[PDB]
């Protein structure tokens, strides 16, 4: 049973669905309503952090790992994807899973350049045990597109270019209000 | 002819000797993968890593033993570069294409190279966890679809 206020999310999903293809070929469009579960992470400064902290926005949520190379490779287009497209609309939420010398992943973005992405980390990776429950953890990285209210307008497991114009397209179509 | 598991000869990520009889002795993981760079990443060896962090002290007492199908490109040194973002109590093991081949019929694992498009490949696999008890013979699969602290006190009833 699809949470109704996530009805919404799911007609987002049929109108962007023509621009699910190329770069972005691999997301796999919401077609019943899924609101995701409130994921408890901190940031930069170590206070705690929600899902729900970012209501009222359209965000990008990816989850992350060195361990991952995929998924380290991918942080400078979602850096890109940021700032170019964040704004009162709309955020890139990407957390951290290192559970293992937390120091190591702060290390990679500031000697990469990569600053528009804050540093969000939940190093119990308790936020990579929340999407795998619900079927939206395939693989590493995995990365949600979530509405203002929480809900759930795609997913795709695996790496993309997001600073594309292919990505990019997708996402402002997405992307309100 | 019809039961999981078999005799095996390999190396861990520290190039130490590894078999089926000096895994006796404990309940034990059995499962299959690779290290070499994948366009996306498998979360076998990162669950039980979770599994095994849930389990605090008593991961002493169990064997985690992760074996590449893919022996062409795994080696110990890249078991051990791979394992080091993981719990310490996993062991990665290699061997000629041979020895693998041995496990892997014994297993009845399922592993295929998959060209990645971008010049190279993926060695696609079951990815299973196979339980052994304490003298090697197998119990069941055991299962990740579950909280690593549900997984964990499951593997402690054996201890």
């Amino acid at each position: 049973t699809g949470d109704p206020a996530c009805r919404a999310a799911v007609a987002t999903a049929q109108k962007i669905a023509p621009l699910a293809h190329g770069e972005v070929a691999a997301l796999t469009m919401a077609s019943a309503p899924l609101k995701l579960p409130d994921l408890a992470f901190e940031d930069a400064d170590g206070k705690p952090k929600k899902l729900s902290d970012f209501r009222g926005k359209t965000l990008l949520v990816n989850l992350w790992a060195t361990w991952c190379v995929p998924s380290r490779k991918e942080m400078p287009a979602l850096d890109e994807l940021q700032g170019k497209l964040s704004g009162p609309n709309f955020e890139v939420v990407a957390i951290n899973i290192d559970t293992r010398d937390p120091e190591k992943p702060k290390t990679f973005l500031k000697e990469a350049n990569l600053t528009r992405l804050g540093y969000f980390n939940d190093q119990k990776a308790k936020v990579f045990q929340d999407l795998k429950a619900i079927g939206r953890a395939l693989g590493m990285p995995t990365s949600v597109l979530v509405d203002p209210q929480g809900c759930e307008i795609a997913t795709i497991a695996g790496p993309a270019e997001w600073a594309s114009e292919d990505a990019l397209k997708l996402i402002r179509a997405a992307t309100g209000k | 002819p019809a039961a999981i598991g078999g005799p095996f000869q390999l190396t861990d990520q520290n190039g130490k000797a590894v078999t089926d009889k000096s895994l006796k002795g404990k309940p034990t993981l059995i499962f299959f993968g690779y290290t070499h760079s994948p366009d996306v990443c498998p979360t076998s060896l990162f669950e039980i890593s979770e599994v095994l962090r849930a389990m605090g002290k008593d991961a002493d007492k169990v064997n985690a033993i992760f074996i590449s199908v893919d022996p062409e490109r795994d080696t110990p040194a890249t078991m051990k570069n791979y394992l080091s973002s993981f719990d310490p109590h996993l062991e990665g093991l290699s061997g000629d294409p041979a020895e693998i081949a041995k496990v892997i019929t014994s297993y009845r694992v399922y592993a295929k190279k998959v060209p990645t498009k971008d010049g190279d490949y993926t060695m696609d696999h079951t990815a299973l966890i196979y339980l052994m008890d304490r003298d090697g013979r197998f119990v069941s699969p055991f299962n990740l679809k579950r909280t690593p602290e549900e997984a964990a006190a499951d593997l402690k009833r054996y201890l």
